[PDB]
RNA sequence: GUCUACGGCCAUACCACCCUGAACGCGCCCGAUCUCGUCUGAUCUCGGAAGCUAAGCAGGGUCGGGCCUGGUUAGUACUUGGAUGGGAGACCGCCUGGGAAUACCGGGUGCUGUAGGCUU
RNA sequence: CCUCCCGUGGAGCAGAAGGGCAAAAGCUCGCUUGAUCUUGAUUUUCAGUACGAAUACAGACCGUGAAAGCGGGGCCUCACGA
RNA sequence: GUUUUAUCCGGUAAAGCGAAUGAUUAGAGGUCUUGGGGCCGAAACGAUCUCAACCUAUUCUCAAACUUUAAAUGGGUAAGA
RNA sequence: GUCUCCGUAGUGUAGGGUAUCACGUUCGCCUAACACGCGAAAGGUCCUCGGUUCGAAACCGGGCGGAAACACCA
C-alpha cells in the first residue's frame, strides 16, 4: 500500500539543518575528487539535480568516474539476501570525502616512517594497534584523607 | 557647531493625481501633471478589483510623477503658497517627511484650459540628509543610522525655519 | 506599542544570517559559483578570473583563482600607481581603466615570462582583437572577467579594463557589444569612438566644451587638471606614452616601511573584572543618589 | 476468502542460510560507464605507448 | 449513550488531538479549569495541595468535570467561596473514537462487522502519567485538612489510584515556601496576580533601578 | 595597530542604542558634455575633487536580546540484553551495559588566506 | 492610488502534500525555441525484466549572456501504455 | 548474522512550547480604538470608573500526519603487498 | 446505515461580471363602494463556513436540515 515515489519518506532526510538554508558554500564545489577515493553520500535538498536515491543516503562508496559536475560512485546496496555494487551518478553537492580513509592513509604513512626510522636506529617498535588492555596495578594514595562515606538518601515525593 | 552634512533638504516631491477611472479623464490629468512639472508622468494601475469604486484590476487608475531638485523646490513653494503656509500637526509622518493636498490645480501657476479639468492633487515631500542614498545604492548598501535619521519634530522645525509656516495643532 | 513586535526574541532565535560578504554587499555568490568553480574532471587546473573593481577614486584590477582557504591572487594592478609614469590626474575614468588593464596584462605576462611572444596589439585601435596561441610556444593566458555587482551596460569601465588586458595579450572571451563604440540601434560597432574613449577624447571634448561656455565651471570641474597643466591637446599623447611606458616596464616594486613604532589607535576590549566593577560602581552610585534623595 | 498480505518473517533466515556475500572485489574493474571522451583519450595513450620504448628501456638500463 | 469508562481507561492508542485531520469532535465536558478566588494574590494562599495519579491511564472529561464540581462544593462549604483557588491541571486533548454498531436484531442491515472499522470521534480524555498532578488547591495554611478532605472526595470520581500531597511550594508558584519570603524580601520575586515573576540578576540596569526605587 | 580588493568558514560575525576614529583607504559629496538608463542623473552609467567623517565603515561600550560554549537539570527521562521478579491489571522494581533535553547559573562576542597600502 | 519605515520570507513558485528557494527557483522586462537531432551507460520499481520517470556524460545543431556559464521542457517527488 | 579502533548516516524514545507551526488555562501591567459604556461626564466622556479588543512580561496543559535540542539499539565504509 | 438530489423576495419557481416570472404587499386611478381592470413602487447573507478566482448564488470541500432510492440469501 506504500507508494513507489522516488522521494517518499525523505521529508526530514533531504531537509536542510536548522538555520543552514540558502546558498551552498563554495568549498563543497572546490573539493577535488579523484578516481578510487572514498566518499560519503549525503544528499542535500537545496540542489535537486543529481540527487542520490534515499537508499544511498548515509552510505559510502568509491569514486570510479569524474565528470564536470558529478562523480560515479560504486556503492554497496543490500537487496534481500545479496549485496550488489551499484554504480550511481551523484553531483558533488551530495558527497564529501571520507575521513576514515584519510586517517587510514595518514596511519600508513606514519607507519612507513616509523619502519624506516626504526630500521635506521635498530630498536624494534610496535605498529599493530592493540585493543584496550586490562589496567595495570597501581597505588592509590589517600593523602591523609579518609574517603567519604556514602549512604542512600531517604525517599520523599517531590512533584 | 552643526556639521554641514546634516542639513535637511528635499529629496523628492512625488505629485499624485488619483482619478477614479481610466480614459479621457486620466489622459487630461496626465497632461495636467506634465504641464505642471515640465516632465512626463506615469500611470498607476489598480492592484485589485473593487465594485464599490467601479475599478478593475490592471486598469490604469491614477497618474503620478516624482520631482527632484530646484523644480521640486519651486513646486513646493507654489503648493505652500496655495496652502497659505500652514499645515496641521498630523500632516507630518513619524519618518520625517510630510505632505498635503491641493483641491484645484489652477490656483498654482497653471492657467485654466477648456480641455483641462479642475483636477486636484497630492503633494508628498520627502526630506533627507546628505548620505541617504546608501540605502538605495546597489553595492555595499546599508542603513543610515539612528542619529542621521529625521524625526517629526525635525521636519516641523525645518518647515518653520525655511518656509516660515504655521503648524496648526489639529 | 499595540502592534506585535516583529523583532522579538523568537525572530532572532530563528534568524539565519547570510554570508558575511553578502551582508556587506560585496559578493554576488550566484555569479561567483558560476564564475570561480572549475569542472571536476579538470581536477586542480586553476580557473583564472580578472577582477575589475572601479572605486570612487581608484580602479583595482586583479587576477585570481579560487582555493578552499581563499582566493589566490597572482597579479594586481591599480590606477593609483599610474602617476609613476605618464598619466597622473584624471584617474578612475575609461582611459585609466584601459591603462590599468594593460598594465595588469603586461605585468602578468612578464611574471610568466611571455613578453616576446604575445606582444598584444601595440598600436591601439578600438577594433576587436583576440590573441591566438602560437604553436610550439606556451599557450596564451586565458582568464574570465569578474565585474562583480557593476551594471554591465555599454561603456562600462570594467569593459575598458578588459579591452586594456586583451590588448596587452590576455585571452579573455568577450564581444564588442559593451564597448562604447557599439550602436544599440544599428547593432554595429564603430571601433573609432571606442578608440576616442580609450585615448580620453571625451574628457578632452568636455574640457574644451566647458572652456567656451563657463570658465569658472571648467575650473570647478577640472580643478586638478589645471595643476601641472594637463590640456586636451596633449591628453592623447600623454595616454599613448603611458601605454608605451607600461609596455616598457610593467614590473612592480614594493615600497619598504619598517621604522614604525607599535602604537594602538583602538580601544582594547574591556575585561570581565572591569565590567563587573563598572556594574558595581553604578549600583553603588544609584543607591547613594537615593539615600541623598 | 481473505488471507495474509505480506510478511518478511523467516526471510532473514533464508538470506543467511547461504550467507549474504559481498560482491567479489577483484583487481582491474571494468571501464563501463566511464566518460567516453576520457576513454578514447585513454585508448590513444595505450595505443601510442609503443613509441618511446627505446627511451624507456634506456632509462631503465 | 456514553460507554463505560473501562472501555477507554488505558492509553492504548497514540495521542489523537483535535486537529485539521480529526474533525467533528464534540466539545469536552469540562470547560472551566480554575475556580474560587482566582484573583487572589500570591501571599494570600500560601498552602498548596495537589492530587497526583499513580497510574498511567486516561481520565475522561466528564470525570474531570465531576471531580471539579465535587471539590468545589466541598471547598465552598468548608472554607467559603473566597477562601480557596482550584486549578485542574489536566486538559482533555485526546479524542477517543467509537465504531458504532446497530443495536437491532439484524446483521444483514448493512452492519459490515469489522469492515471499515475506523471510528467516529466519541469524546475527549486526558492522558495522565505516574506522578502527574490532576488537581491543585491553594488556600490559607489553616485549611489543610479541608483541602485534604476535598481532594479525598474528588478521588472517588476517577478510575485509578491517586495520592494527596501537600506540596512544599508556595501556592501555585514553583518556589519553595521556606525560601519564598526572603526571595520576595530581596526582590528575586515580584508578585503579579496569582503568580510571581522571577527577576534574575542579568539584563539592563534600568530594570534593576526601576526596582529598589 | 589597522584598512582596501578578492575570499574560506558563514551570528563568538546578527540586532538595538551610545562613544571614539591619527594616516592612507573606503565612502559620503559635486556635475550631466560624452557612454548609458530613467516619471525623476534618486538608482544605474559617465566626468570629477570644493567640502565632510554627519552617515556607511572600523574599534569599543550595554549587570542588553540573540548566538556559541560549559555547569546544573541528572546518572534523572529514555533505552540493548535477562529472569518461573512483583502486581488482577495498569504498570513498576532489580541485574547487564548505554545515556538525554528545558527552566536555572556561568564564560565568550569572529578566526583566517592571497595581493596591495597607511601607521617614526 | 502616492511616500517613508519595519519586515528570514510569516508571500509566490499551475495543482495534493512534503521538501527547496531572497541582488532566488519568486515579480517585471529583453531575446529566444535545449519541449530540437543522435549512440550508449546509469538510478528508481525490480526478478536487478519491461514500461514510465529521472540522473551523469559524449557527438551535432542552436538559444541566451560581456563572459564564466546555463539550457536538450516545467525547482524536486505523480501526471501514463506491449 | 561478532567485537574493537576510526569515520560518517538518521529524527524514533525522551524532551520543548517564558523557541517556530497548530491546540490551550488563568490572572497581572499598559495605553489607542465604530468595544460595551458611564453612576453627577452632552457642555473640550468638564471628568475618569468598569468591561472589551490590542500589546507586553508571565502562567496551566498538549501533538501520528509539530519542532530548537536529542539518545539506546541500528545502517555504511576503512583497518595495506 | 449506503448512494443520490435539493436549500433563491411572504408563497411557488427561473437563473462566474449590479438576480427573473406569477401571485402576494404598498400607493394613486376607475366605481356610490368592493372586486376586476389601469398606472407606479417596494420586497430577497441566493441555507452556514472555508477555499479557487480580480470577481462566487453559481465552481470545489465541511456542516445544518429536507427529499428520494436500497436495506437481499439463508
Ligand atoms: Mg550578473
Ligand atoms: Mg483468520
Ligand atoms: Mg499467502
Ligand atoms: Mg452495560
Ligand atoms: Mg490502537
Ligand atoms: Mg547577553
Ligand atoms: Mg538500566
Ligand atoms: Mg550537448
Ligand atoms: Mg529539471
Ligand atoms: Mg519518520
Ligand atoms: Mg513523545
Ligand atoms: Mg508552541
Amino acid at each position: 500500500t506504500n507508494t513507489k515515489g522516488k522521494r517518499r519518506g525523505t521529508r526530514y532526510m533531504f531537509s536542510r539543518p536548522f538555520r543552514k538554508h540558502g546558498v551552498v558554500p563554495l568549498a563543497t564545489y572546490m573539493r577535488i575528487y579523484k578516481k578510487g577515493d572514498i566518499v560519503d553520500i549525503k544528499g542535500m535538498g537545496t540542489v535537486q539535480k543529481g540527487m542520490p536515491h534515499k537508499c544511498y543516503h548515509g552510505k559510502t562508496g568509491r569514486v570510479y568516474n569524474v565528470t564536470q559536475h558529478a562523480v560515479g560512485i560504486v556503492v554497496n546496496k543490500q537487496v534481500k539476501g545479496k549485496i550488489l555494487a551499484k554504480r550511481i551518478n551523484v553531483r558533488i553537492e551530495h558527497i564529501k570525502h571520507s575521513k576514515s580513509r584519510d586517517s587510514f592513509l595518514k596511519r600508513v604513512k606514519e607507519n612507513d616512517q616509523k619502519k624506516k626510522e626504526a630500521k635506521e636506529k635498530g630498536t624494534w617498535v610496535q605498529l599493530k594497534r592493540q585493543p584496550a588492555p586490562p589496567r595495570e596495578a597501581h597505588f592509590v594514595r589517600t593523602n591523609g584523607k579518609e574517603p567519604e562515606l556514602l549512604e542512600p538518601i531517604p525517599y520523599e515525593f517531590m512533584a | 557647531k552643526e556639521n554641514p552634512m546634516r542639513e535637511l533638504r528635499i529629496r523628492k516631491l512625488c505629485l499624485n493625481i488619483c482619478v477614479g477611472e481610466s480614459g479621457d479623464r486620466l489622459t487630461r490629468a496626465a497632461k495636467v501633471l506634465e504641464q505642471l512639472t515640465g516632465q512626463t508622468p506615469v500611470f498607476s494601475k489598480a492592484r485589485y478589483t473593487v465594485r464599490s469604486f467601479g475599478i478593475r484590476r490592471n486598469e490604469k487608475i491614477a497618474v503620478h510623477c516624482t520631482v527632484r531638485g530646484a523644480k521640486a523646490e519651486e513646486i513646493l513653494e507654489k503648493g505652500l503658497k496655495v496652502r497659505e503656509y500652514e499645515l496641521r500637526k498630523n500632516n507630518f509622518s513619524d519618518t520625517g517627511n510630510f505632505g498635503f493636498g491641493i483641491q484645484e490645480h489652477i490656483d498654482l501657476g497653471i492657467k485654466y484650459d477648456p480641455s483641462i479639468g479642475i483636477y486636484g492633487l497630492d503633494f508628498y515631500v520627502v526630506l533627507g540628509r546628505p548620505g541617504f542614498s546608501i540605502a538605495d545604492k546597489k553595492r555595499r548598501t546599508g542603513c543610515i543610522g539612528a542619529k542621521h535619521r529625521i524625526s517629526k519634530e525635525e521636519a516641523m522645525r525645518w518647515f518653520q525655519q525655511k518656509y516660515d509656516g504655521i503648524i496648526l495643532p489639529g | 506599542g499595540f502592534v506585535k513586535v516583529v523583532k522579538n526574541k523568537a525572530y532572532f532565535k530563528r534568524y539565519q544570517v547570510k554570508f558575511r560578504r553578502r551582508r556587506e554587499g560585496k559578493t554576488d555568490y550566484y555569479a561567483r559559483k558560476r564564475l570561480v568553480i572549475q569542472d571536476k574532471n579538470k581536477y586542480n587546473t586553476p580557473k583564472y578570473r580578472m577582477i575589475v573593481r572601479v572605486t570612487n577614486r581608484d580602479i583595482i584590477c586583479q587576477i585570481a583563482y579560487a582555493r578552499i582557504e581563499g582566493d589566490m591572487i597572482v597579479c594586481a594592478a591599480y590606477a593609483h600607481e599610474l602617476p609613476k609614469y605618464g598619466v597622473k590626474v584624471g584617474l578612475t575614468n575609461y582611459a585609466a581603466a584601459y591603462c590599468t588593464g594593460l598594465l595588469l596584462a603586461r605585468r602578468l605576462l612578464n611574471r610568466f615570462g611571455m613578453d616576446k611572444i604575445y606582444e598584444g596589439q601595440v598600436e591601439v585601435t578600438g577594433d576587436e582583437y583576440n590573441v591566438e596561441s602560437i604553436d610550439g610556444q606556451p599557450g596564451a593566458f586565458t582568464c574570465y572577467l569578474d565585474a562583480g555587482l557593476a551594471r554591465t551596460t555599454t561603456g562600462n569601465k570594467v569593459f575598458g579594463a578588459l579591452k586594456g588586458a586583451v590588448d596587452g595579450g590576455l585571452s579573455i572571451p568577450h564581444s564588442t557589444k559593451r564597448f562604447p563604440g557599439y550602436d544599440s540601434e544599428s547593432k554595429e560597432f564603430n571601433a573609432e569612438v571606442h578608440r576616442k574613449h580609450i585615448m580620453g577624447q571625451n574628457v578632452a571634448d568636455y574640457m574644451r566644451y566647458l572652456m567656451e561656455e563657463d570658465e569658472d565651471a571648467y575650473k570647478k570641474q577640472f580643478s586638478q587638471y589645471i595643476k601641472n597643466s594637463v590640456t586636451p591637446d596633449m591628453m592623447e599623447e600623454m595616454y599613448k606614452k603611458a601605454h608605451a611606458a607600461i609596455r616598457e616596464n610593467p614590473v612592480y616594486e614594493k615600497k619598504p616601511k619598517k621604522e614604525v613604532k607599535k602604537k594602538r589607535w583602538n580601544r582594547p576590549k574591556m575585561s570581565l573584572a572591569q565590567k563587573k566593577d563598572r556594574v558595581a560602581q553604578k549600583k553603588a552610585s544609584f543607591l547613594r543618589a537615593q539615600e541623598r534623595a | 476468502a481473505k488471507s495474509k498480505n505480506h510478511t518478511t518473517h523467516n526471510q532473514s533466515r533464508k538470506w543467511h542460510r547461504n550467507g549474504i556475500k559481498k560482491p567479489r572485489s577483484q583487481r582491474y574493474e571494468s571501464l563501463k560507464g566511464v566518460d567516453p571522451k576520457f576513454l578514447r583519450n585513454m585508448r590513444f595513450a595505450k595505443k601510442h605507448n609503443k613509441k618511446g620504448l627505446k627511451k624507456m628501456q634506456a632509462n631503465n638500463a | 449513550g456514553r460507554r463505560p469508562a473501562r472501555c477507554y481507561r488505558y492509553c492504548k492508542n497514540k495521542p489523537y488531538p483535535k486537529s485539521r485531520f480529526c474533525r467533528g469532535v464534540p466539545d469536552a465536558k469540562i470547560r472551566i479549569f480554575d475556580l474560587g478566588r482566582k484573583k487572589a494574590k500570591v501571599d494570600e494562599f500560601p498552602l498548596g495541595g495537589h492530587m497526583v495519579s499513580d497510574e498511567y491511564e486516561q481520565l475522561s472529561s466528564e470525570a474531570l468535570e465531576a471531580a471539579r464540581i465535587c471539590a468545589n462544593k466541598y471547598m465552598v462549604k468548608s472554607c467559603g467561596r473566597d477562601g480557596f483557588h482550584m486549578r485542574v491541571r489536566l486538559h482533555p486533548f485526546h479524542v477517543i473514537r467509537i465504531n458504532k454498531m446497530l443495536s437491532c436484531a439484524g446483521a444483514d442491515r448493512l452492519q459490515t462487522g469489522m469492515r471499515g472499522a475506523f471510528g467516529k470521534p466519541q469524546g475527549t480524555v486526558a492522558r495522565v502519567h505516574i506522578g502527574q498532578v490532576i488537581m491543585s488547591i491553594r488556600t490559607k495554611l489553616q485549611n489543610e485538612e479541608h483541602v485534604i478532605e476535598a481532594l479525598r472526595r474528588a478521588k472517588f470520581k476517577f478510575p485509578g489510584r491517586q495520592k494527596i500531597h501537600i506540596s512544599k511550594k508556595w501556592g501555585f508558584t514553583k518556589f519553595n515556601a521556606d525560601e519564598f519570603e526572603d526571595m520576595v524580601a530581596k526582590k528575586c520575586l515580584i508578585p503579579d496576580g496569582c503568580g510571581v515573576k522571577y527577576v534574575p540578576s542579568h539584563g539592563p540596569l534600568d530594570k534593576w533601578r526601576v526596582l529598589h526605587s
